[PDB]
RNA sequence: GAAAUUGUUGAAAGGGAAGGGCAUUUGAUCAGACA
RNA sequence: AGAACUGGCGAUGCGGGAUGAACCGAACGUAGAGUUAAGGUGCCGGAAUACACGCUCAUCAGACACCACAAAAGGUGUUAG
RNA sequence: GCCCUGAAAAUGGAUGGCGCUCAAGCGUGUUACCUAUACUCUACCGUCAGGGUUGAUAUGAUGCCCUGACGAGUAGGCAGGCGUGGAGGUCAGUGACGAAGCCUAGACCGUAAGGUCGGGUCGAACGGCCUCUAGUGCAGAUCUUGGUGGUAGUAGCAAAUA
RNA sequence: UUUGCUCCACACAAUAUAGAUGGAUACGAAUAAGGCGUCCUUGUGGCGUCGCUGAACCAUAGCAGGCUAGCAACGGUGCACUUGGCGGAAAGGCCUUGGGUGCUUGCUGGCGAAUUGCAAUGUCAUUUUGCGUGGGGAUAAAUCAUUUGUAUACGACUUAGA
């Protein structure tokens, strides 16, 4: 099984921008700042990745993460992680 | 300048270094003859070093030249140096080492008024 | 020459290396079998104990 | 032990004072040389006669050619041989076109069938069966039948070089 | 036009050997086209040009060559054993050869 | 005789290909085998599972890793053929193994360039027909590989692309065909004719 | 003011020792003979 | 473990038998060219994936003297008598 | 005959390995081909042998010249040589304008023991040749004395209340 | 940290090379059967044909390929541009449109080549890098220290800090 492409949201919380760094605090934060760019022109970009995720692909996981700000946590670098999407149809699964 | 002489064919160049000579420092290289009972060397296995023995032996003739064709005959001071004056075609001076800068000087020009050749003419060279 | 008595070995082989683990979220090495005529959802999900 | 030739060899025990010409014997023998062939002689006499090679002589060798070498024959063959545990007589018979191939293939057969070498066998008589139904081993009758034809399946042509850039057929 | 080749391309296989010892100073050649003895007595004689290249420019080039000669054929099919000017060095073994048309008997 | 060759596995007995590929790259030779799933092994599959599993036991008693390694893998089954036929601890081994490749499938690049085959190794030239012979596909996917099907899956669509790719060129030769002949009988042609072509 | 052994500088090699033999590539280095 | 005759090893490398004191070939000055021995020529590895006729399919086949083992007894496997 | 049963052992493993099945297996035949310090021919070394040659006015008569054969080697024998302290003779030998010693992947002679040079360093003595003489040549002896390492910035420096 | 980075262009320098020297030239499947052409009722179909090796096919003439003219063709090909489409197994490449421009040995002309001295690879490839210039573009982070304890022998791990 081999990765394919990413597609990313285009906001993005800081509680997982900042699992992308080490030292948040002294960073100019610049995590995904281009990729959010890429929305802008009408969308052309992300859709055709959306849209070759659907052409090839023989499994679809979700990136999502926790809120761990609303826990009684200290840490406020959240947790990234893919889970595989089983409902129905490759199609079905990108447009969800 | 010399005699001429048949192409000189030295047959084996490379230095005969002592057995493990390269092993201890202890040992130094120069030739010396393994007489142990199981040794490999005494036993010429394959791969191991050679030994010298009398197969290697040099052209009668053109045994003792050196590359320009000359024998070479250690030169002391000028009476020594005219040993040679009937010989330049067959011997050249090698000037002793001990022999000091200005003698050396009267030696090579006087080699140079006999037509005999210096091998090493440029010792203490007051340059 | 031969243990004299019998007995089970200690612990399981198919545990080891008994290492640090590389991350403190261990991973998914596997999810359920995929049925597409459900409707579409996670299979799994991310909390604190 | 090699390609065959055979021969007439004819040798007599040496002559005497009392017994000047002595009485002369003749064997056909399947050998590749001629020194060969007289070896054989003699091992075959001392089996048969007081003789050795040291009080006898040799009178006349001669090798003798196939009558009719490009006429087809059926060869019954007659052949002693010894075994790891007993010796053996023994009838094969062989489909060629002279004795001297025929021997040739004996020998194959014996070795490859039997495990016999050279030294372990005696031919004791290679003859022509001169009117088939006469011919016994199944082997041969079988080729026999009348306006007999065969086709030679999945022919396996020999490459030339390393790499070939088809894909080869067996047809024929 | 696009190919000027004079020669035959050729490769360096072994040294000359044993099971177990080799000698440089005869080398094996595989001469590309040449299947049996017969077909390679023709190249008795030819030279052979190992060419190679160097750091060190010299007599105006940064390409040396080794030259040789094939001289007797070498087994049952088309290899040739030859000798060179210096032996060849051994990282040779797969590498490419030229053999020549000269001396010529055509 | 060109800078690589291709060789279509499918068809071929592991060690006489292994054993003529070995010989190539030793003479400086690149080759890539492909589709070595396709190969085949004398002896029925079972012998050769019974052999493989043979294989399987042999590992170093203090430590599994240090021990022979077992790979499942139809182009690595066959890379152990080859590799045994190649002096792979000295650096001119290591050299002539850097110019081979092996592959299940036939994935690009290759499946563009064309493939040759080895007639010394083809089993359909060379086991007797009668005896019983092995698929490396099959032997591999039962001591665990694991992508036969998913090779399989990926060659089917691909032999569908190429017979399109074929059926399009034997459309174009027969129209060269055509051509090669509506000048046939001109002088030029009879000339050439003349001269063997 | 040797050697073992050490520091620095320069150069080089190093996939479970190193060192050695025949041979040649490459780098460095150098004798001789020519006139 | 102890005798007989010879030949060897010990005191001896070289080629072969992967390996090995004694087997096979052959005994050594330094080297060029040729030819061979014993033993080999799918690839490792120099050298025919050479020719030819048979035989053998083994759910622990077999694969070369010394030599690194197998026996009685059995088979309606198959071959030739 | 080949094959199969008969056929059970301890780390994982050996027709030398890969691998081979109308063989790359077993029996047998026929050619070709690869390659030993062996055989043939040639050069060169050395050993032994047989000849030739005192004739000066030039240089080795233990010489020079022709020729033929041979060459393994422990213990061991003998021979020709290399090297060191010191002694007689000699070269009217080298040397403060630098002896001796020491350093040097620079040069040259010898098959070798070794010999010679260059360059650096150094500071007072030293060498070639014919002979004489011995406390005369080292890798070992759990060798003698002295010096030096890896081990290693390691074991450790924690009893007696602070 | 004294003007740094990146893609494109040529330029100079180095550096190296497991080994260019016309072209890696694409069904599949079967082998006791197939490929190709053709017809048809489209099928396990009729008819024809081929193999017996790539000994092929393609390319191939011109100062290592110079400078030039014309004709017949309207074809081929190189290069940069532009149209539409395909390929995710490692797609990173394939096909298609249209104008431009070079070459054309398809045929026919003019000019050139020597002395590189009778051979000497006689140098025509492609690898990595360094440094100037200037045509696009971009404007971070990691570590030490501090800190947490879901972690810890030391390192490591895990938090936190404009
Ligand atoms: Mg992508
Ligand atoms: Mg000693
Ligand atoms: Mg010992
Ligand atoms: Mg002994
Ligand atoms: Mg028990
Ligand atoms: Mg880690
Ligand atoms: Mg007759
Ligand atoms: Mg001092
Ligand atoms: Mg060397
Ligand atoms: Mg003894
Ligand atoms: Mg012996
Ligand atoms: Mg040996
Ligand atoms: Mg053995
Ligand atoms: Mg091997
Ligand atoms: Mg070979
Ligand atoms: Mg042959
Ligand atoms: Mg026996
Ligand atoms: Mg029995
Ligand atoms: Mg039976
Ligand atoms: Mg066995
Ligand atoms: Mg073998
Ligand atoms: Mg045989
Ligand atoms: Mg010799
Ligand atoms: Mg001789
Ligand atoms: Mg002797
Ligand atoms: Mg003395
Ligand atoms: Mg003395
Ligand atoms: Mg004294
Ligand atoms: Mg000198
Ligand atoms: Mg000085
Ligand atoms: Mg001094
Ligand atoms: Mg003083
Ligand atoms: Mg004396
Ligand atoms: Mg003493
Ligand atoms: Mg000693
Ligand atoms: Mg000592
Ligand atoms: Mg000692
Ligand atoms: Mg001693
Ligand atoms: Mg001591
Ligand atoms: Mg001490
Ligand atoms: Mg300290
Ligand atoms: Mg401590
Ligand atoms: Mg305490
Ligand atoms: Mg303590
Ligand atoms: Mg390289
Ligand atoms: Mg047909
Ligand atoms: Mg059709
Ligand atoms: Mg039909
Ligand atoms: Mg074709
Ligand atoms: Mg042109
Ligand atoms: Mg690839
Ligand atoms: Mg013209
Ligand atoms: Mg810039």
């Amino acid at each position: 099984l081999r990765s394919l492409t990413t597609v990313w949201a285009e906001h993005l919380s800081d509680e997982v921008k900042r699992r992308f760094y080490k030292n948040w605090y002294k960073s100019k934060k610049k995590a995904f700042t281009k990729y959010s760019a890429k929305y802008a022109q009408d969308g052309a970009g992300i859709e055709r990745e959306l849209a070759r995720i659907k052409k090839y692909a023989s499994v679809v996981r979700v990136l999502v993460h926790t809120q761990i700000r609303k826990t009684p946590l200290a840490q406020k670098k959240a947790h990234l992680a893919e889970i595989q999407l089983n409902g129905g149809s490759i199609s079905e699964k990108v447009d969800w | 300048a010399s005699l001429p002489h048949p192409k000189i064919v030295k047959k084996h160049t490379k230095k005969f270094k002592r057995h493990h000579s390269d092993r201890y420092h202890r040992v130094a290289e120069n030739w010396r003859k393994q007489k142990g009972i199981d040794s490999v060397v005494r036993r010429r296995f394959r791969g191991n070093i050679s030994q010298p023995k009398i197969g290697y032996g040099s052209n009668k003739k053109t045994k003792f030249l050196s590359p320009s064709g000359h024998k070479t005959f250690l030169v002391a001071n000028v009476k020594d140096l005219e040993t040679l004056t009937m010989h330049t075609k067959t011997y050249a001076a090698e000037i002793a080492h001990n022999i000091s800068a200005k003698n050396r000087v009267v030696i090579l020009a006087r080699a140079k008024a006999l037509g005999i050749k210096v091998t090493n003419p440029k010792g203490r060279l007051a340059l | 020459s031969h243990r004299k008595y019998e007995a089970p070995r200690h612990g399981h082989l198919g545990f080891l290396p008994r290492k640090r683990a590389a991350s403190i979220r261990a991973r998914v090495k596997a999810f359920p079998k995929d049925d597409r005529s459900k409707p579409v959802a996670l299979t799994s999900f991310l909390g604190y104990k | 032990m090699a390609h065959f030739k055979e021969y007439q060899v004819i040798g007599r025990r040496l002559p005497t004072e009392s017994v000047p010409e002595p009485k002369l014997f003749r064997m056909r023998i399947f050998a590749s040389n001629e020194v060969i062939a007289k070896s054989r002689y003699w091992y075959f006499l001392q089996k048969l006669h007081k003789v050795k090679k040291a009080s006898g002589e040799i009178v006349s060798i001669n090798q003798i050619n196939e009558a009719h070498p490009t006429k087809v024959k059926n060869f019954g063959v007659w052949v002693r041989y010894d075994s790891r545990s007993g010796t053996h007589n023994m009838y094969k018979e062989i489909r060629d076109v002279s004795r001297v191939a025929a021997v040739e293939t004996l020998y194959q057969d014996m070795a490859a069938r039997h495990r016999a070498r050279f030294r372990s066998i005696h031919i004791l008589k290679v003859a022509e069966i001169e009117k088939t139904a006469d011919v016994k081993r199944q082997y041969v009758k079988q080729f026999l039948t009348k306006d007999l034809k065969f086709p030679l399946p999945h022919r396996v042509q020999k490459s030339t070089k390393t790499f070939s850039y088809k894909r080869p057929s067996t047809f024929y | 036009a696009e190919s000027h080749r004079l020669y035959v391309k050729g490769k360096h296989l072994s040294y000359q050997r044993s099971k177990r010892v080799n000698n440089p100073n005869v080398s094996l050649i595989k001469i590309e086209g040449v299947a049996t003895p017969q077909d390679a007595q023709f190249y008795l004689g030819k030279r052979i040009a190992y060419v190679y290249r160097a750091s060190k420019e010299v007599r105006g080039s940064k390409i040396r060559v080794m030259w040789g000669k094939v001289t007797r054929t070498h087994g049952n099919s088309g290899v040739v054993r030859a000798t060179f000017r210096n032996n060849l060095p051994a990282k040779t073994f797969g590498a490419s050869v030229r053999i020549f048309l000269y001396p010529s008997n055509i | 005789v060109e800078p690589v060759v291709v060789i279509d596995g499918k068809g071929h007995l592991v060690g006489r290909l292994a054993s003529v590929v070995a010989k190539q790259l030793l003479n400086g030779q690149k080759i890539v085998v492909v589709r070595a799933e396709e190969l085949n092994i004398s002896g029925e599959f079972f012998r050769n599972k019974l052999k493989y599993h043979d294989f399987l036991r042999k590992a170093t008693a203090f430590n599994k890793t240090r021990g022979p390694f077992h790979f499942r893998a139809p182009s690595r089954i066959f890379y152990k053929a080859l590799r045994g036929m190649v002096s792979h601890k000295t650096a001119r081994g290591k050299a002539a193994l850097e110019r081979l490749k092996v592959f299940e499938g036939i994935p690009p690049p290759y499946d563009k360039k064309k493939r040759v085959v080895v007639p010394q190794a083809l089993r359909v030239l060379r086991l007797k027909p009668g005896r019983k012979y092995t698929t490396l596909g099959k032997l591999s996917t039962s001591v665990g590989w694991k992508y036969e099907d998913v090779v399989a899956k990926l060659e089917a669509k691909r032999k569908v692309s190429s017979a399109e790719y074929y059926a399009k060129k034997r459309a174009f030769t027969k129209k060269v065909a055509s051509a090669n002949a509506t000048a046939a009988e001109s002088d030029v042609a009879k000339q050439l004719a003349a001269l063997g072509y």
